[PDB]
RNA sequence: UGGAGGUAAAGCUACUGAAUGUAUGAUGGCGCCACCUAGGCGUACUGAAUACAAUUAAACUCUGAAUGCCAUUUAUUUUA
RNA sequence: CGGUCGCCUCCUAAAAGGUAACGGAGGCGUACAAAGGUACCUUCAGUACGGUUGGAAAUCGUAUGUAGAGUGUAAUGGUGUAAGGGUGCUUGACUGUGAGACAUACAGGUCGAACAGGUGAGAAAUCAGGUCAUAGUGAUCCGGUGGUCCAGUAUGGAAUGG
RNA sequence: UUUGGUGCCCAUGUCGCUGUGGAAACACCUGGUUCCAUUUCGAACCCAGCAGUUAAGCACAGUGGAGCCGAAUGUAGCUGCAGUGAGAAUAGGAAAGCACCAAGC
RNA sequence: GGUCUUGUAGCUCAGUCGGUAGAGCAACGGUCUGAAGAACCGUGUGUCGGCAGUUCGAUUCUGCCCGAGACCACCA
């Protein structure tokens, strides 16, 4: 004997923006690529690197890419662009 | 949807070169701006058009 | 709340993070500091985090009004063929003794 | 009965109890206790039970200590009824119990006494059992 | 002035009853706050334009009118509509306005027997709370439309309050 | 850039002294009827 | 070899909720007087906040792996 | 039958990304001539004490207070010298572009160095191609309007199109 | 080496408590007449001056009171039953450090 | 068993998406009257079903619970 149901009301999602880390360390970058995505600057840009309106990081000039710690009690993070040694 | 878009105009070439948003309710004020016309290729004082 | 000096930390702190972020280039910076007494000046170089030249009025002067401290280190500059610095208020205001010192350094060869 | 006055969700995840007994683990109040040695989930209505029993086994001589509580709701679909379309209603809290932990635990009254209040308030319980005295 | 007599004997004296050694030890007054909390103007008692005006009789120094810094559903106060008044004075001001009361305006209040009890909040400060506006010279029998009185403070540049004490009756205050 | 306040002088009325240091000056050597050394608590 | 990460776990005076015992207990329930309007005594009890000891959580985190991932070097192999 | 049909936030999502259910929770179809740009100046909420109106809680003053405050807006992330608050000037809430990347079946979506023109703020450095970030949206087709260094069925026009 | 200034770091860099000193400097400090400034005001900013100052800031010594840091061992999780290695607690550490410039040394 | 609707003064019914509770009679007082009705004058009462949120003060805007009311439910 079946019955009644319904108004299940909580079926809803949005798209997955594929934020994250696109480059790691070690990696030869050129000018323009973007380094990390994110919402809200949960690694902050270091030296060399660029932070647009959507807050997406993204260098300013080649070379090799680094991850570094800093902050109050070393949880803040920096991303920075290493030059060659030209 | 609301038609809350509004015209630019400039005054000397009377093109309608740019596009903008503005809550007439509010401010009734036309806008009186000042951009760069390409017609015109200097700043012109801009005001709305209907 | 402070006295009278924290302040003026704190706003050389904020200027000097302005000028860490904002210059792509190397340019020198020139970092006029003010006390009650007289000024002083000295020429710091980022990206190596020493001073390349300073100046004071220690060179025997008296208290300020006297932008011979503008004329001195715009000579060491332009020795070192640098002759294009970035200025820097400290953490005064660009006014008075700051800028008749900045408009010495700028009269006799410097870009800014 | 023993359950929250009120909480943030209604209808959260089942929490598992397979473990070794995380917090809970040692005797802390009286000089015995009792401990579980198979974990299993044991809601409100056999703590209130092992909690009578205790209280009318026990005598106005001492005191008894209830360590665990049902903090987690459960679900239970009703009767009669094709599954999907949402989620059921919550009926009855239950209190999470990992293998080894303290749960209950008197003191203050002949020694005989706790392994016989202990004895008769771990009948009630789904969870094997088994007496503990509190360390030096 | 009060300066004058300020520093030709209170300073020295004072520096002399305390061990202090230096001669700035001396406690130094430094400001003195006027607020009255016109609550009155919901949104309109009167504008607050004729208190700010007394306010402005009672010393050359401009009234600021201060803003409601948070917002409470009781009243018709949310989030601005400003209230109250605030005026901050110093220099020979300060001791122009301090003689004036003190040897004017207490005087001419109802009955004016002492203060001074407990009223220090216990960091070397003090506070009046003015009863009228009526109370002080330099007003007129035409006023706001009801009479108020007025909020003032004596800071100092000590925090411990037996030198605040000192100095109060150095300069005889009533207790 | 304000109300032109000066030197007002006072007259008490009863301690036969006198204040002028700066004040409202639209009435300047005003008369004063509580004078400052008269109040119970001033002077007695 | 370097790095990102916040899961397993763990902890809750490290925050948001829930919550155990003890100590001081604001508040109130009760009775109580005297007060017609301000308060006092204990408060079977409800219990703020603090302290000590013990807890719980997909949508709690002061913390926190291994695996996995990304990149790179060496060595080997295949023309994918 | 009932409920749902697009987009955004979190959890499920097993520490890169991705991952379904008529799974658990909420919003959106915007707002702002300033809540923008810029120079300068400034930094919490609560609590304690003091102070007439005025009270538990208005304003004010002094300390304490690592954020429990604020950020137009649901959720998350971030943000105590900021991205929070105020002041003066202002429209870069520009034109023509765009190397290079992000995600992708396609259509579409996002960031963006750098160049030229001409501006605004600032002494200058520099900054400004909307807002702390993520939702605030609709393909053609058809027709309507403005401009038009285009065509005009033999030619000059015009209708009509681009 | 001392002092002053600044930069990089970020509490083992804090918040306190008791003392010591200012030669040069550093600050208070003296006034608003000038540039400039206050939703108001020489408070702050800015001027031009050093009469006094060890008071405070500042620096140097001691202080483990709070906060921060935290071993080794064992244990929880893993990952093919050995390695793997946490968290919590604990001994304990801890009164910043690194550099350049300027005067006296 | 589900999806909606409503709950307001003593009663029966109204209340700009936010700053707001309104009638008639019921109850009280006086007048008329031998007294009672009827009638005339004044009156009086209101915290919006109970618990939770957004809120610039939520009866008003949303959520849960309680109560009742409605068109409907074993294959068809
Ligand atoms: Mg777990
Ligand atoms: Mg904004
Ligand atoms: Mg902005
Ligand atoms: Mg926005
Ligand atoms: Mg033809
Ligand atoms: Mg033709
Ligand atoms: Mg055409
Ligand atoms: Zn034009």
């Amino acid at each position: 004997s079946k019955k009644g149901v319904g108004s299940t009301k909580n079926g809803r999602d949005s798209h997955a923006k594929r934020l994250g880390a696109k480059k790691a360390d070690g990696q030869m970058i050129r000018t323009g690529q973007i380094i990390y995505r994110q919402r809200g600057t949960r690694v902050y840009p270091g030296v060399n690197v660029g932070l647009g309106s959507d807050d997406t990081l993204f260098a300013l000039s080649d070379g090799l890419v680094k991850y570094q710690k800093f902050g109050p009690k070393q949880g803040k993070t920096r991303v920075s662009v290493v030059k060659h040694k030209l | 949807a609301v038609k809350r878009s509004t015209r630019l105009g400039c005054n000397d070439c009377r093109e309608i070169n740019y596009l903008t948003f503005k809550n007439v309710k509010k401010n009734p004020e036309k806008l009186a701006l000042n951009k760069f016309c390409s017609r015109c290729r200097k700043v012109v004082v801009h005001k709305e058009v209907k | 709340m402070k006295t009278r000096t924290e302040q003026r930390r704190l706003r050389h702190k904020r200027i000097v993070k302005k000028i860490r972020a904002t210059n792509h280039d190397n340019r020198v910076v020139l970092m006029v500091i003010k006390s009650l007494n007289h000024i002083s000046v000295q020429a710091w170089d980022f990206s190596q985090n020493i001073v390349l030249a300073s100046s004071s009025s220690l060179a025997l002067k008296l208290k300020n009004n006297a932008k011979l401290v503008g004329q001195d280190i715009a000579d060491k500059l332009v020795k070192l063929k640098l002759t294009n610095v970035v200025f820097d208020t400290g953490g005064s205001k660009y006014h008075g003794r700051i800028a008749a010192l900045a408009e010495a350094a700028r009269e006799r060869g410097l870009n800014f | 009965m023993l359950q929250p006055k009120r909480t943030k969700y209604r209808k959260p995840h089942n929490v598992s109890y397979e473990g070794k007994a995380k917090g809970n683990s040692y005797v802390a109040f009286g000089e015995y206790g009792l401990v579980a040695t198979k974990g299993n989930w044991i809601d409100a209505r056999a703590i209130e039970s092992a909690r009578i029993a205790i209280s009318k086994c026990l005598g106005k001589t001492g005191k008894m200590w209830i360590r665990i509580f049902p903090h987690m709701s459960k679900t239970k679909k009703p009767l009669e009824v094709r599954m999907g379309s949402g989620k059921g209603n919550p009926e009855f809290w239950v209190a999470v119990v990992k293998q080894g932990t303290v749960m209950f635990e008197v003191a203050n009254i002949p020694e005989s006494q706790m392994i016989k209040a202990l004895t008769r308030a771990g009948h009630k319980l789904p969870v094997t059992w088994k007496i503990l005295k509190r360390e030096e | 002035n009060l300066k004058a007599h300020y520093q030709k004997t209170i300073a020295k004296e004072l520096q002399k009853s305390f061990a202090f050694s230096s001669i700035m030890q001396v406690p130094r007054l430094e400001k003195i706050v006027i607020n009255m909390g016109v609550g009155d103007a919901i949104r309109d008692s009167k504008f607050l334009e004729s208190a700010l005006n007394e306010l402005h009789l009672i010393s050359g120094q401009k009234p600021v009118a201060t803003k409601a810094k948070n917002a409470i559903s009781t009243y018709k106060l949310r989030a601005g509509q400003l209230i109250g008044c605030k005026v901050t004075l110093r220099g020979e001001r300060m001791w122009a306005f301090l003689e004036k009361l003190i040897y004017v305006a207490l005087p001419r209040v109802r009955d004016f027997r002492g203060l001074s009890l407990k009223s220090f909040d216990g960091r070397g400060n003090y506070t009046i709370g003015i009863k009228e506006q009526i109370i002080f010279p330099e007003i007129v029998y035409d006023d706001i439309k009801r009479i108020r009185g007025f909020d003032v403070t004596l800071v100092t540049s000590t925090n411990k309050d037996s030198e605040a004490l000192a100095l109060l009756r150095a300069l005889n205050l009533p207790l | 850039f304000h109300f032109p306040s000066q030197s007002v002088s006072f007259k008490c009325a009863s301690c036969s002294n006198s204040f002028t240091i700066e004040s409202t000056l639209k009435q300047k050597e005003i008369t004063i009827d509580i004078c400052g050394k008269c109040h119970p608590f001033y002077i007695g």
